[PDB]
């Protein structure tokens, strides 16, 4: 069918009160606001909010990548945070980078004179931190052959690499693509109204009492794949990606910072055409949401004037902002908006748009095809949702999404690079299995056996059933259990493994030990080297946990 | 609105109303006041209404 | 100030909805129960009321 | 359910005389902690001292003709032996018994060292020898069970801190064994004191999860409780306050710094063996009671621990609420678990969430924000729609012993009432409470009550009977019965045919008002229990 536009398969991010896309989705699906508030006793009121703040920023995982500790501290943290993100989509996708070589990779960031942070020399160390430099350590440390470089424009960062990934793919210049943004800043602390910045430290979306908007900190990537590519392929999708455009505003008057209707109408226009969807068909829209008097009237006029060319004559459309939620991520605003419209799309829910009350006498919204979310509904051919995002230069996006509708003994690998890792590694494994009633272990097991990197430090464990398996890992979190169900191990057998490597001798009896489905005494084998876990009808990739990170902190002072 | 805030002031903390239970039109049916103050408030009542209904 | 009570009474009042603030009443401690505000459309300003949009009017 | 009923409560703690007067202050925010003005003359002459004791009155009180026991036995006896008696005898009545009929019943007691016997004056070569003896922890188990004749095991166990849920823990396994049918708990503390440190407070307030948290201040009490199978006290019809799903006990392995150290992972182990050994979700507990010493260091490490166990079955939100019993109270030392464990139990009883006091800003140690929990700040009320609300109660001993618990949230015209002391003014004083008791709880059931009172009260020396058609028609007759002698109505004193007025010879001959009461006999009921003499023993 129209099956030419991507597959997103995997998703990784942190966002304020979100550590990943899950507890992302309960947050804004609940209305729960992530800003944050000092009453007056931490350490001057003319006009003074507070801030949206994203919690372990400075922190990071240097060893995972061979870097030194000194590395870090001269590294841009949305260069490290865009480096854990990039690992973690693709863990989430199943796959294993060094086994996906053909992935473009696309980041965007706010370069946040981070440098001046250091000290310094005309002798010693460059420290020549550039925007390129992030996509490119991110295709090295993950081995990526796909074109990777680095894209800006400045609210429509994210939205630029996705037209990006789009183009990339179509093209069939890579099988997939890799694309994220991130804002952190170096200022530490919190503003004053007057030409925008909200009066009350509140994002107002299409509400009378819009002010300003409030500033905050992101990052988060994406694993796409064309569509085709990924049923086939028997991927886990969350959603589609059916179309996106890029245009910018020209001359007008309001030289530079403003929203222009018909700049931003001219890019819905041309999405529609490319997409040729109908406008009916879809459901829910995610605005910029700016939050100012003078800018939302703009995209709804906008937006409607695009609707308003078609049948449509029916309030039928949601409408709202996740930077009320949020606020405004410097360049990760597309990927929150991306992030909220995949997942509404995967759990097939609209998401309340918070901090709203009445109608903008303005936005004239009863003629309007549109109606403001204060609610968690439901839903229930399937459904389409929009995006948009303008930015500070005039340069604006608009997108289109589609919804992706529908045994015996299991072996699961475990792996890290350090034995407390793999310790934490359980927990968070055991937390999610908790979480979920019936799952399955089949597709559990085969997404621990491929799309996971064999590290260092193993633990393989082998069980018959779900509460089988809590048990054995509530041992050996706990870590003095003689008790069986697992083997320990570490890579070091290189007088037995590349002594014994399968020298292409690993046959009959490696063989055997498929070619009959013996378990466990594979499991012994693996705990020191060696097993490609291939060879099951093989069951379906699923989202599972991700390499919990060591959280050290690193910063200049 | 005594201090007897106590079980409900069950005894019965809420009451059921009719205004105008005592009021009266005599004059309409040849009636003295002092006889009025005489007669049943319940036979008052079901007099005038007597007459409504039949109207 | 007998002439000039209109005046100030005016400028507090375009004044409060420049800035979309009611200005508090002070001296003010318990109300003269021979108002009978409880059924009164009106509350005294104790104390102010920033404002939030949804075209305001104030009476003098 | 595998787990117990509580189906009887006795305490006393400060400020309080019994269960129902203990949960409405606790309801309503009362602190009981005293204070003193320079009308400080206990003793004297000081400062830099904070003249802040959390004393429960009448801890010398004692009714020794009751056991037939004589006033120089009393003086020998510890104030702990004698008041948990006291109470034991008032749980089993709570619970609309007979001591001597139920025999089938485990004793579990604890209580402090309070070196009582040190305060007599002799202990010369032979007597003396008495005062010994009577001064063992076992003495108090065991003379509880002679004197109400339970045949069931019978012991002291001791913890500190968190001993009164190692007696419920004890109670749980026997009772589940089915080596007995009721079990009986029972903790006490009562100190022999007269004659800011180690986190002591500065201010004299337990400021539990505060900011401003310093230390811990002592305090006093006793309580029992009277427990049976769950699924026996259906069936039975007994009343039943709460149900106790399990309760883990564990001790801190020598991986803490010191032996007056908490651990973190010690208290985590005992949450997640409860968890683990009810199959109870940690999103039903509604409420938390914590150990709550109010100390800098501990706050922060029980709740560690807490949302450490509760992270791993449910994903983060503020639905629990989390609080303490020793702000209102202080720090009972042995009877710390039993405190908690009726607050809770009361708590789930009236199905409401009781504040917790001395509190305005969280400790940002606590990273309370992110936890599943919310200091309780206010009485707020549960909801109706689920009618199974749980809550957790933790001990955690200076030991490094530490114990942790779940309940659950369980949902004619001629009467006869037999009343019996074993004194004329006992009996007088009898009639004063529950007519007392009638006046303020009034949609009461009268059948219920001449049911509890026929059986379950003990039939005494000194005897009124009483017949009625209704309560109001009760209290004055009891109402004139109290002022001395009007004579006036069906009321008669003294010290197989079915149907009739068997009062005058029940008066004193027996009646077994059990074929009386067909085929469906009313239920028990929690009402006013015996009222003992108040008689101050202590050495001189």
């Amino acid at each position: 069918y129209y099956e030419d536009s991507l597959a997103v398969i995997g998703i990784s991010c942190e966002f304020p009160g979100a550590k990943d896309h899950y507890e992302f989705w309960n947050n804004i699906k609940e209305g729960k606001e992530s800003i944050t508030f000092f009453s007056k006793e931490e350490l001057h009121p003319g006009f003074v909010p507070a801030k949206s703040v994203l919690e372990g920023k400075e922190m990071f995982d240097p060893g995972f990548f061979g870097f030194s500790p000194k590395d870090a501290e001269y590294m841009d943290p949305q260069l490290r945070m865009l480096l854990l993100h990039s690992w973690k989509a693709i863990e989430d996708a199943g796959y294993i980078s060094k086994e996906i070589p053909e992935t473009s990779v696309y980041m965007s960031a706010s370069t946040n004179s981070y440098r001046s942070l250091l000290p310094e020399d005309g002798y010693v160390s460059w420290v020549l931190a550039q925007s390129g430099t992030i996509p490119t350590m991110i295709s090295h440390k993950l081995g990526l052959k796909g074109p990777s470089y680095f894209v800006h424009a400045n609210c429509s960062s994210s939205l630029i690499g996705l037209h990006s990934a789009f183009q990339s793919l179509q093209s069939g210049e890579a099988k997939y693509a890799l694309v994220g943004g991130a804002t952190l800043h170096t200022e530490s602390s919190v503003h004053q109204p007057g030409l925008n910045f909200s009066s009350d430290g509140h994002i107002k979306a299409f509400d009378a009492d819009a002010d300003g908007m409030i500033g905050g900190e992101g990052a988060g990537a994406v694993l796409l794949k064309k569509a085709s590519d990924a049923v086939k392929d028997g991927d886990h999708i969350y959603a589609l990606l059916r179309g996106i455009g890029v245009n910018n505003d020209g001359a007008d008057k309001v030289g530079f910072y403003a929203p222009s209707v018909k700049g931003q109408a001219e890019v819905i226009q041309k999405v529609i055409d490319q997409t040729g969807i109908h406008p009916e068909t879809i459901a829910y829209v995610e605005a910029h949401g700016t939050g100012t008097k003078l800018g939302d009237p703009i995209e709804l006029s906008a937006l409607q004037s695009v609707y308003g060319r078609y049948t449509d004559k029916k309030q039928y459309c949601g409408i709202g902002s996740v930077k009320t939620n949020l606020g405004h991520l410097d360049t990760a605003a597309g990927m929150a908006g991306c992030i909220k419209v995949v997942m509404s799309l995967y759990h097939q829910e609209i998401a309340p748009s918070i901090n709203y009350k009445e109608p903008n006498p303005n936005l004239h919204l009863e003629d309007s095809p549109f109606f403001v979310a204060e609610e968690k509904k439901e839903l229930t051919r399937a459904h389409r949702m929009a995006l948009s995002s303008f930015g500070l230069g005039g340069t604006n996006t608009h997108a289109i999404f589609e919804q992706y509708p529908d045994a015996g003994p299991f072996i699961i690998p475990l792996s890290a690079r350090k034995k407390d890792r793999l310790k934490e590694y359980a927990k968070q494994l055991l937390a999610f299995l908790e979480r979920k009633t019936d799952t399955d272990l089949a597709d559990l097991a085969y997404t621990f056996q491929v799309g996971r990197e064999a590290m260092e430090e193993r633990a393989a464990f082998i069980t018959s059933g779900t509460a089988e398996l809590k048990r054995q890992l509530a041992d050996f979190i706990n870590d003095k259990p003689a008790v069986t169900g697992c083997f320990r191990g570490e890579k070091q057998q290189a007088k037995d493994i590349a002594w014994l490597s399968d020298d292409d001798d690993s046959a009959e009896l490696i063989e055997k030990w498929l070619a009959k489905g013996k378990g466990p005494k594979l499991c012994e084998m693996w705990s020191k080297g060696v097993a490609i876990n291939w060879h099951k009808k093989h069951p379906k990739r699923i989202s599972l946990p991700v390499y919990p990170f060591a959280k050290e902190p690193y910063w200049p002072k | 609105e005594s201090g007897i805030s106590e079980e409900l002031a069950p005894g019965f903390p809420a009451k059921s109303v009719l205004e105008g239970k005592e009021m009266f039109d005599p004059g309409f049916f040849g009636f003295s006041p002092k006889d009025a103050e005489y007669m049943d408030p319940q036979l008052r009542m079901l007099l005038l209404h007597s007459w409504k209904a039949i109207e | 100030l007998d002439t000039a009570a209109g005046m100030a009474g005016c400028i507090k009042v375009v004044m409060s909805l420049y800035h979309q603030e009611i200005a508090p009443s002070i001296n003010y401690k318990e109300p003269n129960p021979n108002l009978h505000l409880e059924d009164s459309p009106f509350f005294v300003a104790e104390e102010k009321k920033e404002l939030t949009r949804e075209a305001h009017r104030m009476a003098l």
